[PDB]
C-alpha cells in the first residue's frame, strides 16, 4: 500500500505525441524530414531492440502522388543496411477499400502508409513471431516519438485487408504484415 | 503538320522513362515502346508494308498490340482492327472488303525474334493526308478512313481543351475497333500520359476498381459503359482521381449526370 | 531505386539508449528516478498507444532489498489510475531458477524488475491478445528511452519461467504475462 | 533479568507490524503473535495451568504452533513438544513422564474461539528461574529441564555475537521437539527477525529452493542435514542470502566446509 511521485518527469516525445488524425493534405513532407522520420531503423547494430538481434521486421511505405517532396508515388521497400528506398510497384496504389469502416478518413487524409511486415526467418521456432509482434510495437514506438521531435503526426491501423497489399509489395509466404500507421498534421 | 506516330515520337524524346501503357503486370516505358515498334516497323517493310497497304491488326488487350498498331504507322501503311471475338466470317469480309495485306497478331514481336532489327528512328513515310487507319461500323459492315490529318487535330483538341499531360492516366475501356480508342491510345502517347489497359470491357465491377487501384484520371466511353458501371458501385462510393468523363453520344440516361457527380466528385464531365 | 539523406537528426532519447545489463548493485535508485520512470503508464488518457482504448496491459514489479529508496523488496502491482504501487508478496522472491541460461547474470545485477501482462477482457475476441503483443513492445520501448530521461540501464528478457513468478503476483487464468524487463548503470 | 517470552514481548512493541513467522502463505507479524498468545495464554489459565505446571504441544509445523508455545510460557507453565510423527506409545510415555496436565494441538484458537478473550498483556507469572520447556532425547527417552534464564542467555549470546537483527530470516528445519528449535523461534523473535517454517524437514531440494525464494540469512542445524541438503543442489549453484551457517556437532563430513563455501559464499560458518 505505497504512493508515488506525481512530480516531476519533463515528457516531451512521449506526452507530446498522440495518435493523429487530420493531416495537412498541402504541405509536402520536406524530403529532409521524411528521410530522418526515417533514419530509426537505419541500421549489424540498430537504434530498438530486437530478440536475439535478429531485427526480423521488413518495412514498407506507400506514397500518395506529390506529398513528401523527392518521392514519385509507389510503394518502396527501405532498406536499412543502405539507408535507402528501392520501388516496387508505382501502377498500383493503396484504395480506401483497402482500409475498412472507421479508418476510411484517417486514410483519405494521411500522406504516406508505413508497414511493418515480419521476415520469418530462424532460432525461435514460431516463438520469433511472437517476438516479432513485440518488435513492431517497439518500431512502432519509436517512430511515433521521433515524427514528434518533427511535428509529423501518426496513428496505427491494427486491421486492414492486406490481401492484395500482400501482393503490390511482392511478399513471399514467409513475409507477413503485423502492423500499418498513416503518417504533417494542422 | 502532324501524324500520329510523329506525336508520340516526339513525346517519346521529351520523356524516355515515363510510363507508356500498363495491363496488368505488363508495361512499357515511352522509349521501349518507341524501340521496339520501331523494330517490328522494319520487319514489316521486309514484308513488303509500305505506304498505300492495310495491315490488319487482332484488337488484343495485351501491350503488344499497341507496339503492332504504332509499327504499321511508322512502316507507313494503315491499320484495320480486327475484333478478336468476332465470328471468323465477319473477320474475313472485314480483311478482304479494306484489301489488307496480312493480319498480325501479338506475339509477332517474340517468336520472329524481331528484337534483331534496328530499333532506332525510321525514314519517314506516311504524310498527314494519309491513311491512318480503316474503322469498320453497324454490324452490311462499312469501313470508315481516317487520315492521319484528321485524326491529330481531334487528339490534340482534347489534350489542349483539357490540358492532359504527364500526370494523367487513360482507362482503355473500349474496343481498339472503336473510334474512341484512338484517343485512348494516341491521345495518351501524345500528352506524355500513362494507358492502363483493361482485360474484359463488360466487368463491370473491375472496371470501377481499376479507377481506383491504379488512380485513372481520364474515362473516355460512350454514356451507356459509364451507366452500366455505376450499377456495380456501393451507395457511399467516392473517386477523386477521375478529373475527366469524356461521353460520346447524344443519349444520356436522365440521373447518369447527378451519379457521376457524387461517385466522383472532382470529375469533369463532358458531353461532345 | 532511391537514397535518403544519412545527413540530419539528433536522436537523444532513442540512441542514447540500448540494452544495458551491468548495473551499479549499490547506488539506489532515488524515490524521485523510479517514481518518474512508471510515470509512463501513469493514466481514461495514457501516454501510449492501445488499440480501442483498451490498455489491458497490468504491470507488476519486483524490487531488491534496499535497492530502491522508499520502496521495501517485494512483489508489487502498480496501479495507473492512482499512480499507486500496492505490495501483492513481500516473503517470496525471483531467484536465478527463475532465470535460465544466459540470463542469470543480468538479474544478479538487476535492481529491479518489470513485467508486463496482458489482462484478458474484451471487443476483439481473441485479437486483443496479437494488439496485446504490440502494446507490450510499445510500452517497453517509452520506458526504456524515458529511462533515458534518467540514466536508467534496461534490458528486455524474452523467455522465463513465470511459472511460480505466476502465483507471487497471485494471477488469474485470464492473466498471462507477456513480456519482463530488468531495470542505473556503471 | 530474562524470560523467554519477555524477551519476544519486548521485540513485539518496537517492531508491531514486522513478521514474526511465515509457513507457506500463512503468516503472523509481531503484533498478531503477542496478541493471540495473550489470549490463548487466558484461555490456559482458566483451565488451571499456570506456574509449576508441564503443557504438552504438538509440534506440528504451522504458524499456529508458535501461539501455542508463547502462550504456555506466558501462562507461566513449561511446554513439553511432542513429535507429531512418534508412534502413540512414545508420546504417551512423554506425556506422564514429564507430568503434562493438558496436550495442546494447534486448531486450538479457532475451534475454542478463542477470538473472545483479551488479548491484552498478561500479568507476569513465570520468573528466570522457572523451567520454560523440557526436551526428551535418546529415543529409555530422558527429559532434560531448561530454565528461562539459561534459554535466554543462550540465544542472546548468539544473537549479539552474529548481530542478527530485523532483516534476518531464519528457516526453521528441526522438529521443535529439538533443543536447536529453540533458537529457531525465540532467537529469532528476541532479535526482531522473520522465522520460515518448513513442512518436511526431510525434502532437501525444498530446504535449499526455501533459502533462495524466501531470502534465508541463517541456517541453524545439525552438520548432517547441511550435508544431505548439498547433494540436491547443481553444480553451479550459488546462493548470496545465507551469510551464517550454524552447525551443532562435533562430527562434519570433511569435505562439507569447502562444499558450504563453493555454494553459499557470503555465509560464516560456525562450529559451535
Ligand atoms: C496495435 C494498435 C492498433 C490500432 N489500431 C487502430 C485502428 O485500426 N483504428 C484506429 O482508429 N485506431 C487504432 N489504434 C489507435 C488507438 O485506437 C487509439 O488511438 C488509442 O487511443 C491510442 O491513441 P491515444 O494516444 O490517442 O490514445 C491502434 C493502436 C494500437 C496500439
Ligand atoms: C522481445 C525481446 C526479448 C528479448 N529477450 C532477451 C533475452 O531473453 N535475453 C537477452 O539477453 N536479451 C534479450 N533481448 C535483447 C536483445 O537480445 C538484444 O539486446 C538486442 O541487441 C537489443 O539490444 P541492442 O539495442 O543492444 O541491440 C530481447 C529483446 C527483445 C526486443
Amino acid at each position: 500500500k505505497i504512493q508515488l511521485e506525481t512530480s516531476g518527469a519533463l515528457p516531451d516525445i512521449i506526452q507530446k505525441r498522440r495518435s493523429c488524425r487530420r493531416f495537412d493534405m498541402k504541405t509536402p513532407v520536406s524530403f529532409a524530414t521524411f528521410s530522418n522520420l526515417l533514419s530509426s531503423l537505419k541500421q549489424i547494430l540498430y537504434n530498438y531492440a530486437s530478440a536475439g538481434g535478429l531485427y526480423p521486421i521488413d518495412v514498407f511505405v506507400y506514397v500518395k502522388p506529390r506529398r513528401v517532396e523527392g518521392v514519385k508515388a509507389g510503394f518502396y521497400y527501405f532498406n536499412p543496411a543502405d539507408h535507402s528506398l528501392v520501388l516496387v510497384n508505382n501502377i498500383d496504389q493503396v484504395i480506401k477499400d483497402d482500409h475498412e469502416l472507421i479508418n476510411q478518413d484517417i486514410f483519405a487524409q494521411s500522406a504516406f502508409s508505413v508497414y511493418l511486415v515480419y521476415n520469418a526467418r530462424a532460432k525461435y521456432g514460431a516463438a520469433g513471431y511472437f517476438y516479432a509482434c513485440i518488435e513492431a510495437g517497439i518500431i512502432t514506438a519509436t517512430l511515433n516519438m521521433v515524427a514528434e521531435d518533427l511535428n509529423v503526426g501518426l496513428c496505427s491501423i491494427g486491421h486492414m485487408n492486406f490481401e492484395e497489399i500482400q501482393t503490390f509489395l511482392k511478399l513471399e509466404d514467409h513475409q507477413v504484415i503485423l502492423h500499418a500507421i498513416e503518417g504533417l498534421k494542422i | 503538320a502532324a501524324t500520329l506516330h510523329q506525336l508520340f515520337i516526339d513525346q517519346a524524346q521529351r520523356t524516355p522513362d515515363q510510363v507508356a501503357v500498363v495491363f496488368e503486370q505488363e508495361w512499357l516505358t515511352y522509349s521501349e515502346l518507341d524501340q521496339r515498334s520501331n523494330q517490328v516497323a522494319r520487319f514489316l517493310q521486309s514484308r513488303g508494308i509500305g505506304r498505300g497497304d492495310r495491315v490488319g491488326v487482332l484488337a488484343k488487350r495485351q501491350v503488344e498490340t499497341i507496339i503492332n498498331l504504332m509499327a504499321v504507322l511508322k512502316a507507313g501503311a494503315a491499320y484495320v482492327p480486327i475484333d478478336p471475338d468476332h465470328p471468323y466470317e465477319r473477320q474475313t469480309y472485314i480483311l478482304e472488303n479494306s484489301s489488307c495485306k496480312i493480319l498480325l497478331d501479338s506475339d509477332l514481336y517474340e517468336t520472329m525474334e524481331i528484337s534483331s532489327y534496328a530499333d532506332g528512328d525510321l525514314t519517314p513515310v506516311a504524310e498527314p493526308e494519309d491513311t491512318a487507319y480503316v474503322i469498320y461500323t453497324s454490324g452490311r459492315p462499312k469501313g470508315v478512313i481516317i487520315t492521319h490529318q484528321a485524326a491529330s487535330n481531334t487528339i490534340q483538341d482534347i489534350n489542349r481543351k483539357f490540358e492532359v499531360n504527364e500526370e494523367d492516366r487513360i482507362i482503355g475501356i473500349s474496343s481498339m475497333c472503336f473510334d474512341l480508342s484512338v484517343y485512348d491510345i494516341f491521345g495518351t502517347l501524345s500528352a506524355g500520359a500513362t494507358l492502363v489497359m483493361i482485360r474484359d470491357p463488360r466487368d463491370m465491377r473491375e472496371l470501377v476498381r481499376t479507377v481506383e487501384r491504379r488512380g485513372i484520371t481520364i474515362w473516355n466511353t460512350v454514356p451507356a459503359i459509364m451507366d452500366l458501371a455505376l450499377d456495380h458501385v456501393g451507395s457511399h462510393f467516392e473517386n477523386i482521381s477521375l478529373r475527366l468523363v469524356l461521353l460520346s453520344g447524344d443519349w444520356i440516361p436522365l440521373p447518369l449526370p447527378a451519379k457521376i457527380n457524387r461517385h466522383f466528385p472532382v470529375a469533369d464531365v463532358i458531353s461532345l
